[PDB]
């Protein structure tokens, strides 16, 4: 349940 | 061209410039890092008005607390961005969540124009539903999503005919998890609050994985990385979901404000990727208004990161992105649950999973009145004509027209008479429409709407007709194997491929996929066999003990043999099971009835007459593939045919690989064995009262 959409370079 | 105005040395924006087509976008790449290389683009210090020292963070819940009648209800204005071809599914959504008391405001994205058509005419039939006359290209993680927002809040503010408090964004694949009644009680409590969720873990690994510490650039539909640049002093970075509920009196403050706060932060998330993820948490915690924060959105999002962290948009943006799953039916109690108030949920997809989506309408409005049609079915357009045949390609140009010769084929065969036979059909240019048919989350095949001149009477009629692929996967006595299937646009996080028919053409890179059930870990071999028993290639793979999907593109050297091929999987030279899949040939070239020296060159094989360097020609005798060569001559023969002749040839391929169920008349026919469409269970002119949208009730409803 841990928000955010990046996933790094 | 035309040179800089800038010495340009950075990795990254020489990478950007080598790979961008135009030369606008190229202009505009060298403008941004000349202006940031020179210190005038982005801010380096910005003024914090929030008095308080740290972040908010405020309240204690219970459920009985949503079952009071406010004396003063708020009203809601909707934001619905949405994209895509599922516009049964939207009205589905939107039927859960109208009231006539709200307000609905549609963006559809500039690249949807079907389901912009089907959204106008929602718009056109409820005074409280707009769409935004703007239309922008949207991509995943785009800065011009932020620009959607503050458009379409700078709009809702100026529409004095429409006094909303609240502003909810929802995207197609949204759907409600509490009653309209529950939400109005709730916000009509809190109708002072803001409600954004924060990211949950470490604020430096925050800002890092997203990249906020990086300058982008929209542009041509993608998102180039120009390179570094520094996070502003003097403010608090945060940052988190996208989806969120804000007041009316702090959009006001966002649209219109002037103070240094609002000005560089606008300036700043305009080359930011995925700003809408933290540019209304940094603002607000850093803004007069801080101590409004609720730390929830109110939404439950279906985070598998297992699964939905695979680097799928790497051709979109510069960097890694990742996304929440579709539920499913096992997910249902988890809608039930009272830790934290939650009004919304996201993914849902009908073409994945229906089911959960109608357990959940039914368990928040009561089930529909015994005899309902469709409940269980769900139809979505995937070709419509005013979008215009160019639209298509090739491959699908080809086989969406056999499609409808076989369902001719059909009507003709159907009718048993000694006279003349009324139900023989000639066609008539190109396809209207086409639609995926699913039953019970279970795809079967395609619906194509298509003219044609009856030659009894001589008069042209509208017809649909229904085709579903052949089953072609077996199993073989000896297991672990479930299933086993080629296709293309293999998606890693649902575990399916997006191609739903599998149409391949010659130029097509098939993939193959393998399901596995629980068990030992185990090592077996795969053969891919052409249409005149060529082996193609062999490999073997591992199962590892927890593998559940398995899948692999082979390096075939292009263009495939048409026709029928095999794939076969072997435990130590002990069959396991095949299947089959169908590579068709072109009838369309460029939208065009293909020529001589094209299908010739096209239809006859690969260049280096090999898929790949090693061969593997000792094996056709062992596993009992002989070539034989008559069949090899007569491959190259249909190669180099046109017109009829190829016609035919597709024609038998497709027949034996699919099966026209049935075909309707929309109008009047002669035919006297085909049904009226509507009066079928299949048509997509069938009734379909869980997506139709009709008069408003005496309650305000739809539902
Ligand atoms: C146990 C069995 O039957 N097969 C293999 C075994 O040979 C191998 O050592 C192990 C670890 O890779 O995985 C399993
Ligand atoms: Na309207």
């Amino acid at each position: 349940e841990e928000e955010g959409s990046g996933g790094g370079q | 061209d035309q040179p800089p105005k800038c010495d340009i040395s950075g990795k990254e924006a020489i990478s950007a410039l080598s790979r961008a087509k135009s030369k606008h976008c190229r202009q505009e790449i060298g403008e941004t890092y000349c202006r940031h290389k020179l210190g005038l683009l982005m801010p380096e210090k910005v003024t914090r008005f929030c008095p308080l020292e740290g972040k908010a963070n405020k309240n204690q819940w219970d459920e009985d607390s949503v079952e009071y009648m406010p004396a003063n209800p708020v009203r809601i204005a909707f934001v619905l961005v949405v994209h895509g071809r599922a516009s049964r599914q939207l009205q589905r959504m939107f039927k859960a969540i109208y009231h006539k008391d709200h307000f609905y405001y549609i963006h559809v994205d500039k690249r949807s124009n079907y389901l912009h058509r089907q959204v106008l005419q929602v718009s056109r039939q409820y005074s409280n539903v707009r769409v935004t006359p703007w239309r922008m290209a949207t991509i995943w993680g785009g800065a011009s999503l932020l620009s959607t927002y503050l458009q379409s809040m700078r709009d809702l503010l100026e529409m004095t005919d429409w006094p909303w408090d609240f502003f909810i964004n929802l995207s197609a694949a949204d759907y409600p998890i509490r009653t309209n009644d529950q939400l109005v009680a709730f916000l009509s409590r809190y109708r002072d609050m803001n409600f954004l969720k924060s990211h949950g873990r470490d604020n430096a690994r925050f800002i890092r994985k997203q990249g906020l510490d990086r300058l982008f650039l929209e542009c041509d539909a993608h998102m180039w990385r120009l390179g570094d640049r520094r996070i502003p002093e003097g403010i608090a970075v945060d940052g988190g979901s996208d989806w969120f509920l804000l007041n009316r009196r702090f959009v006001e403050y966002v649209t219109f404000s002037t103070d240094d706060l609002v000005t560089k932060m606008k300036q700043f998330y305009s080359y930011t990727l995925l700003p809408a993820e933290s540019f209304f948490h940094t603002v607000l915690e850093n803004s007069p208004h801080c101590d409004t924060m609720v730390d929830n959105n109110l939404r439950i999002t279906n985070w598998n990161r297992k699964l939905g962290c695979k680097c799928q948009y790497k051709h979109i943006v510069d960097w890694c992105g990742c996304s929440p799953n579709d539920f499913k039916p096992q997910d249902f109690h988890r809608f039930q649950q009272t830790a934290r108030p939650t009004f919304f949920a996201r993914k849902f997809e009908a073409v994945v999973n229906q089911e959960i989506i109608g357990q959940l309408d039914y368990y928040l409005y009561g089930n529909y009145p015994a005899g309902t049609p469709g409940l269980r079915s769900y139809w979505e357009n995937v070709y419509d004509e005013p979008d215009g045949i160019h639209s298509l390609s090739d491959v699908t140009l080809t086989l969406y027209h056999s499609f409808a010769r076989l369902g001719l084929r059909r009507a003709e065969t159907s009718l048993h008479t000694d006279g003349e036979n009324s139900c023989r059909y000639y066609p008539m240019g190109h396809p209207a429409s086409v639609h995926l048919y699913f039953l019970a989350d279970r795809f079967q095949g395609f619906l194509i709407k298509h003219h044609a001149t009856n030659l009894a009477v001589s008069k042209l009629e509208t017809l649909e007709t229904w085709v579903m692929p052949k089953k072609v996967f077996k199993i073989a006595s000896p297991g672990r194997l479930q299933f086993s299937e080629v296709g293309t646009d293999w998606d890693a996080k649902e575990r399916l491929f997006r191609n739903f028919g599998g149409l391949l053409g010659p130029m097509d890179e098939p993939v193959g996929m393998q399901k596995w059930g629980k068990g030992p870990n185990v090592t077996v071999t795969v053969i891919w066999v052409d249409p005149v028993n060529v082996i193609a290639a062999t490999y073997d793979i591992l199962i590892e003990s927890t593998a559940e999907f398995t899948h692999y593109k082979p390096p075939l050297n292009l263009p495939l043999r048409p026709g029928v091929w095999t794939v076969k999987i072997l435990h130590h030279w002990v069959p396991v099971a095949e299947t089959k899949f169908l590579v068709a040939p072109l009838t369309f070239s460029n939208r065009q009835p293909i020529k001589p020296e094209e299908a010739l060159k096209l239809h006859n094989g690969p260049l280096r007459n090999a898929y790949m360097e090693q061969s593997f020609q000792s094996l056709n005798p062992v596993l009992s593939l002989p070539i034989n060569p008559a069949q090899v001559e007569q491959a190259r023969r249909n190669a180099a045919s046109t017109g009829t002749a190829l016609e035919g040839w597709l024609d038998s391929l497709v027949g034996g690989m699919w099966t026209a169920m049935d075909i309707c008349a929309t109008g009047p026919t002669a035919c006297p064995v085909m049904q009226t469409c509507s009066q079928t269970a299949w048509s997509s002119f069938s009734p379909d009262p869980k997506s139709e949208l009709g008069a408003v009730k005496p309650d305000g409803r739809l539902r």
